[PDB]
C-alpha cells in the first residue's frame, strides 16, 4: 500500500494514501548519520542530545 | 469605524457586468478542473470590488 505521491499541483485534488503510516516510518531511523550523529529525531520531529 | 455602508459583491462564475432585473434560467455547466483559473478570478474579483 505506497502508493507514489501524486503528480502535479492542479490535477491532483486529493490527499495522498500514505500519509501517518509514511510519516512514523520517516520518523523511524536510528543509526550515526552525519556529524552530528545518532539521529534521534521524535517528539515534534526535532533530534535530541545534541 | 468611519460610518461604514456595507456591500455585497456576488463573485458568482458569470462574468462582471451590470445587474440585470430580469430572471434568466441556463443550464449549468460542470466547473473547470483548474483550480488556479478560479483562484485568480477570486482574486480579480476581490480586488476589483475592494473586498474587506
Amino acid at each position: 500500500n505506497i502508493t507514489d505521491p501524486p503528480r502535479g499541483c492542479v490535477g491532483n485534488t486529493n490527499i495522498w494514501k500514505t500519509g501517518p503510516l509514511f510519516k512514523r516510518v520517516l520518523m523511524s531511523s536510528k543509526y550515526a548519520d552525519g556529524v552530528t550523529g545518532r539521529v534521534e529525531f521524535n517528539e515534534d520531529g526535532d533530534r535530541k542530545f545534541a | 469605524p468611519y460610518n461604514l455602508s456595507l456591500e455585497v459583491v456576488m463573485a458568482i462564475e458569470a462574468g462582471l457586468g451590470d445587474l440585470p432585473l430580469l430572471p434568466f434560467s441556463s443550464p449549468s455547466s460542470p466547473w473547470s478542473s483548474d483550480p488556479f483559473s478560479f483562484l485568480q478570478s477570486v482574486c480579480h474579483t476581490v480586488v476589483v470590488q475592494g473586498v474587506s
